[PDB]
C-alpha cells in the first residue's frame, strides 16, 4: 500500500507513446501495491489496459524470463520495476 | 527479425 | 545436441489437442537442443508455430514468471522441460 | 475468469 512508492522504473525497450508508457508504470505500480504474487500483478495490469486502451492485452510479471511475441504497432513496453520486469503488449 | 515482433530477456 | 534428450516434460495447463501439445513439447526440445538463451528458445518456438499451425503465436520461456493472458480457444499449453517453463498460446 | 483467459506462475 505504500511499500512500492520508492522503486525505479527502468524501461528497457517501448514502442508506445510517452503516455501510455506512463500509465503502464502506474497500473503496474498499483497491482504490486495490492499484490504479492506475479501472477496475481500481472493479472491486475492486464485487465486494466483492457479497460483503458481497449482488447486484447497480454502481461507477464517476473524475474527470470524471456520471450518472443508480435504486437500491434505502439502497443508493446518491457520494463522494470524495481527488480521485477514486466512485459505487455496487445495482440488481439 | 520484423518491426512488430519483439524478443526481451531478463537482466542476470 | 543431445543435452535435452533426458529431459522430462510436466503439461501444467493445456487447452490443446494432444497431437499439437506433442508437437509444442517436441518443438521446445528442438529449440533446447540448439540455443542456450530463453529468448533465443522463445523464438524458435514461436516462429516454428506461426509456419505449422498459423500467426499469431507469442512464446514465453524462464523460471521465474508469472502471466496473464488471452488466446483462441484450444491454442493453449503451459509446460515445463525439466527446469524450464514454457509458454506458448496464440492470439491474433 | 473468462474461459480464454490463462493465469499462470511458475513452481518455487
Ligand atoms: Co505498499
Ligand atoms: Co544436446
Amino acid at each position: 500500500g505504500s511499500h512500492m512508492s520508492d522503486r525505479k522504473a527502468v524501461i528497457k525497450n517501448a514502442d508506445m507513446s510517452e503516455d501510455m508508457q506512463q500509465d503502464a508504470v502506474d497500473c503496474a505500480t498499483q497491482a504490486m501495491e495490492k499484490y504479492n504474487i506475479e501472477k496475481d500483478i500481472a493479472a491486475y495490469i492486464k485487465k486494466e489496459f483492457d479497460k483503458k486502451y481497449n482488447p486484447t492485452w497480454h502481461c507477464i510479471v517476473g524475474r527470470n524470463f524471456g520471450s518472443y511475441v508480435t504486437h500491434e504497432t505502439k502497443h508493446f513496453i518491457y520494463f522494470y520495476l524495481g527488480q521485477v520486469a514486466i512485459l505487455l503488449f496487445k495482440s488481439g | 527479425q520484423p518491426k512488430d515482433d519483439k524478443n526481451t530477456m531478463t537482466d542476470s
